[PDB]
């Protein structure tokens, strides 16, 4: 067990016992970084994350080795993840496509199962009961419930809500818990939305986002505090600050290998995957429904799958105005060979500077050997080009150009206020 | 009328099936989950007719056989061919049973070697080769010998609808199919089944549809036997307890002078305590004579042939000679025989709910007006507190002959307000 | 609501060009809940030979062979 | 406001 939480700068894993402070998992970080959604795969010692600066979903071991991407194609503001550990399906919520997607990890297979939402945020799925829950915070705010296959969508909590940011589930009692950030409250109810109850006032909670339930504690993240706070899961509780000064803070999650235990008919033994090709989804009252990816239809047997190009034609990775990377991502067509890795695979900066693959107008081209470099690297006193074309015959004329009389002038022709001299 | 999504002909007896029920040609609606699954449920096979199961497709949650039937998903890989085509047991990778200690059945079922021919079929395999009943060569009376394997099974399960023997002796055409059971038996109509002559017409339902009890059964429910006494309530009792001093029939039919109890002279050496009255039996067995218990109404059985009692200073000494504890005083019970315990008492009044009689006796409120003289003086059966005056049925209320008097706007309105149109 | 506008199931008024535009302008499904009208007609310089389902550049019409199976 | 920055 350990507490897994996300932020702008890093994805971290922390022991629950506040007595010790050191991480149990390597931080996840990049040069451009804004992590939001997270979840874990206990059977592989694996976590997942999104990064809104790259629009990719990743997977990485706890040790840090074996980073791989899940997808990079048609992701728009992936505000949350959740993982069905029995079916091995990953669900996410595109706040920009305004939809929720499910993907099977065994072989990349994806469908938008719910499509016409307004501002969906947290999603959480309960494999043994076969339900998924998601929050929407458009004016008529609500919490939905649906069968894991993305059908029977119906609201279970639509009264006295505004901004219902984070959902979570108590596995030990089959109670849904949720934050609301417009009335500054945390509530809980049965999976049917009945028997609704409210926790007491929490000190200095003003706007919560992430929520988690583990053992007898409720873990919450407040954007106005920029902290992780802990309360007793039955009542107002003894508000105990876990972390502070954690920058822009996002979801929390409780890593627990004991939780990820069980089997629906979707992965009972003596057969595989509940006999479905491509997907099976656990459905409430101990049953399974098969699924098919985009562009495929279930056959007469309702289990095996067939091509359906008539209704859902095959689609390109990218439009006519964008370059499809080797990675599933998509970049503007004039970002090819600009000297900057935009595809996050160096796929847009491959074999550049040749005929039929010229440098962008923005970049500077080395005269020999086919290498394009960023414009900002042209004559900045560093030999960037392999042949040194970028540091040859550029203006030395500082000219009679002068900074205002208010500003002191350095020998480098940079100017600063006279107030800054000799500090 | 055009039943079953207007695709089918059913005789129009005016009654209809529900929304979720299939209709058969002969009626007896069946639930949609029973439609097309190898089980005949309509009797005529309307739920399994090839025409009906031609267009029908399996519900999303049910396994589809290669044949086209729709079995519940939990039937898949359960060793046992319920699909008929074995299409739900095809491809099943069963665990290899430890053959050194278990037995691997012909259907792949794992069972301990100790359970081989242990007395009952465990494998249930198509081969049936578990329950060969190895050690004995035959079965004795109070059971039939099963035919090809020698299991002791009562004929009482012949033709009953499942193979009790695992061998067809309980389904043998040799019997039940040929002629109607043994001389000591009768055959049920539903299921088709030989059953004992002491189930047939016995006062209870023993077939599934009660065809063992079809209204014409002996004289009556109190037909009993030449060895059994006959009771007005329909109960049958042993003739030994007739006029023994206590109700055995359950309706006092064996304890009255109305039929016969005038000469209830008891068996052999029983002491005849003539002090006893019909509320108790005069004859008492010598088994508990002088046993220290007040068998007779005044406990003369404890002095007539009994050793004297020394009694105790801590117990109530009856003036007559009996000895009892202080718990047996002031309780309306003649423990001492000479009423020495109840004489001179000052019984405190009855409880809040408790009813009081004229003779001061306390009786439960529930025991008022039940045709039993529970007060002894008949206080609980007094006309004034027991008779319920019929409603006055004034102006606005017409007393029709049924007694259920109706509103006077309804007189001869041609709507049957009072049973057989009494208005 | 004004006759210029559709009244959505949540009480919004939306202009009746945007109904059936393919996007839920009401933020409820109201303005796309009943929008079937999308025929198999072919635009641009194509031609749809009557009673036949193919569509062909109009240069082939009277090119001197029947492009479509019968006249 | 409550939108992810
Ligand atoms: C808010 O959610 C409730 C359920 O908690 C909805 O009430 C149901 O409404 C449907 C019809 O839309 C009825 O068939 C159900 O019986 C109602 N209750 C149950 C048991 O679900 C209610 O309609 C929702 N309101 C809004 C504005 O969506
Ligand atoms: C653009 O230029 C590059 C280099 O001249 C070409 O690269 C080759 O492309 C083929 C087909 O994809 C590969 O099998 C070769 O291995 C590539 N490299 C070499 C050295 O042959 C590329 O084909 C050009 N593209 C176009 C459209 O002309
Ligand atoms: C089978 O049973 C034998 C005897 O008890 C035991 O030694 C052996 O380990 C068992 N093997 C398996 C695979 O169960
Ligand atoms: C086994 O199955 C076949 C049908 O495939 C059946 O005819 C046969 O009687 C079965 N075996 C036994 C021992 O009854
Ligand atoms: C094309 O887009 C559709 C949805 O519009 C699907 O996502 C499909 O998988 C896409 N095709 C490829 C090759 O990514
Ligand atoms: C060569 O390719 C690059 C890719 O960024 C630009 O499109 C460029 O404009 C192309 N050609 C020339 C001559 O500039
Ligand atoms: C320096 O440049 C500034 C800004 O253009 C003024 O023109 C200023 O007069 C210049 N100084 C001299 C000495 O020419
Ligand atoms: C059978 O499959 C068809 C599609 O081929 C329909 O989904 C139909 O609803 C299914 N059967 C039932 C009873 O739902
Ligand atoms: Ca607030
Ligand atoms: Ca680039
Ligand atoms: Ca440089
Ligand atoms: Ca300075
Ligand atoms: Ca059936
Ligand atoms: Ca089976
Ligand atoms: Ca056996
Ligand atoms: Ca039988
Ligand atoms: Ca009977
Ligand atoms: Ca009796
Ligand atoms: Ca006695
Ligand atoms: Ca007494
Ligand atoms: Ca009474
Ligand atoms: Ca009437
Ligand atoms: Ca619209
Ligand atoms: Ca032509």
């Amino acid at each position: 067990n350990f507490l897994l939480f996300s932020s702008k700068t890093a994805v971290r894993g922390i022991p629950f016992t506040l007595s010790t402070q050191e991480d149990v998992m390597v931080p996840v970080t990049g040069s451009p970084s804004f992590f939001v959604g997270i979840d874990f795969d206990a059977q592989h010692s694996t976590v997942f994350y999104s990064d809104l600066s790259k629009d990719i979903i990743y997977k990485q071991k706890i040790d840090g080795t074996g980073k791989e991407v899940i997808t990079a194609n048609r992701l728009e503001s992936v505000e949350c993840l959740t993982f069905d550990w029995i079916s091995r399906n990953l669900y996410w919520t595109d706040g920009g496509l305004k939809s929720v997607t499910v993907l099977r990890l065994a072989d990349k297979s994806r469908r938008q199962i719910i499509s016409n939402l307004n501002n969906p945020r947290s999603i959480v799925v309960h494999p043994t009961a076969g339900y998924m829950f998601l929050s929407d915070w458009f004016r008529p705010a609500k919490i939905m419930r649906a069968w894991s296959d993305g059908s029977h969508l119906m609201p279970i909590v639509n009264t006295s809500l505004g901004w219902p940011n984070g959902l979570a589930i108590d596995w030990s009692a089959s109670r849904l818990y949720w934050v609301d950030a417009f009335f500054d409250k945390i509530e809980h109810s049965t999976l049917d939305g009945l028997d609704r109850k409210r926790l007491g006032h929490v000190d200095q909670m003003t706007h919560p986002f992430g929520l988690t339930v583990f053992k007898d504690n409720v873990f919450i993240t407040d954007w106005r505090l920029g902290a992780i706070i802990r309360v007793r899961k039955s009542d107002g509780g003894d508000m105990t600050v876990i972390r502070r000064g954690i920058s822009s803070v996002m979801h929390v999650k409780a890593y627990d290998a004991d939780l990820q235990t069980g089997s629906n008919y979707c992965s009972q033994t003596t057969h595989a995957n509940g006999d479905c090709s491509h997907f099976c989804f656990p459905v409430p009252n101990f049953q399974r429904v098969c699924g098919c990816p985009y562009g495929m239809k279930l056959q007469r047997d309702q289990m095996t799958c067939e091509g359906d190009p008539a209704r859902e034609p095959p689609t390109q990775q990218c439009g006519s105005l964008s370059f499809p990377c080797n990675n599933g991502k998509c970049v503007p067509s004039f970002f090819r060979c600009d000297g900057v890795d935009d595809c996050h695979d160096n796929s847009d900066e491959h074999q550049c500077g040749v005929f039929n693959n010229t440098c962008s107008p923005s970049a500077f081209a080395c005269v020999r050997g086919g290498q394009c470099i960023p414009g900002q690297w042209h004559c900045d006193r560093q030999n960037d080009c392999l042949d040194g074309s970028d540091e040859q015959n550029c203006p030395t004329h500082a000219t009679s150009s002068t900074c205002p009389s208010t500003s002191f002038t350095c020998d480098n022709h940079v100017c600063i206020p006279k107030d800054w001299v000799c500090d | 009328y055009l039943a079953n999504d207007n695709k089918y002909c059913v005789v129009d007896t005016g009654t209809r099936c529900n929304q979720l029920q299939f209709t058969c040609l002969n009626g007896h609606c069946i639930n949609q989950d029973w439609k097309c699954d190898n089980d005949n449920d309509c009797g005529d096979g309307s739920d399994e007719l090839p025409t009906v199961c031609a267009f029908h497709t399996c519900r999303s949650t049910a396994f589809t056989c290669g044949n086209g039937r729709c079995v519940p998903y939990h039937y898949r890989c359960d060793y046992y061919n319920d699909c008929g085509d074995n299409s739900d047991e095809a491809g099943c990778l069963f665990r290899n049973c430890n053959s050194t200690t278990e037995f691997t059945c012909s259907n792949g079922r794992c069972i301990p070697l100790s359970y081989v021919c242990n007395g009952i079929n465990n494998c249930h395999d198509n081969d049936t080769s578990d329950e060969k009943n190895c050690p004995p060569h035959t079965c004795p009376p109070d059971f039939t010998k099963c035919q090809t394997t020698n299991i002791c099974v009562p004929r009482a399960f012949l033709c009953d609808g499942d193979n009790d023997c695992g061998d067809g002796s309980d389904e043998n055409p040799i019997y039940c199919a040929s002629h109607t059971c043994r001389s000591n038996e009768f055959q049920c109509l539903s299921p088709q089944r030989c059953i004992p002559s002491y189930w047939f017409c016995d006062g209870e339902a023993d077939c599934a549809d009660g065809s063992d009890e079809p209204d014409t059964c002996g004289h009556s429910v109190n037909t009993c036997r030449a060895s059994q006494f006959q009771c007005d309530n329909g109960r049958c009792i042993s003739g030994n307890w007739v006029c023994d001093g206590d109700n055995d029939c359950g309706d006092m039919s064996d304890e009255d002078q109305r039929h016969h109890c005038e000469l209830q002279n008891c068996s052999s050496t029983q002491f005849t305590c003539v002090n006893s009255r019909p509320p108790n039996r005069r004859c008492i067995p010598q088994y508990w004579v002088c046993d220290g218990d007040a068998d007779c109404s005044d406990a003369l059985d404890e002095l007539q042939n009994c050793t004297m009692r020394t009694c105790s200073a801590g117990e109530f000494s009856c003036a007559n000679g009996r000895c009892v504890r202080q718990s047996f005083r002031c309780d309306r019970r003649n423990d001492c025989g000479d009423y020495s315990d109840e004489r001179g008492c000052s019984y405190p009044p009855c409880h809040a709910n408790q009813f009081t009689c004229q003779n001061g006796r306390c009786i439960p409120r529930f025991f008022v007006c039940d045709e039993d003289n529970d007060c002894g003086d008949g206080s609980d059966e007094q006309e004034h507190l027991c008779h319920t005056p019929e409603p006055t049925c004034p102006l606005h209320q017409f007393r029709c002959d049924n007694g259920h008097c109706i509103e006077m706007g309804r007189v001869c309105n041609h709507v049957d307000d009072c049973s057989d149109n009494s208005d | 609501c004004s006759p210029t506008h559709f009244l959505c199931d949540n009480g919004n008024c939306i202009y009746k060009a945007w109904i059936c535009d393919g996007d839920n302008d009401c933020r409820d499904m109201s303005d796309e809940k009943d929008c079937p009208t999308q025929p198999f007609h072919c635009p641009s310089t194509q031609w749809q030979c009557p009673g036949y389902s193919t569509c062909i550049n109009l240069s082939a019409l009277c090119d001197g062979v029947f492009d479509c199976p019968n006249g | 406001x409550n939108x992810x920055x």
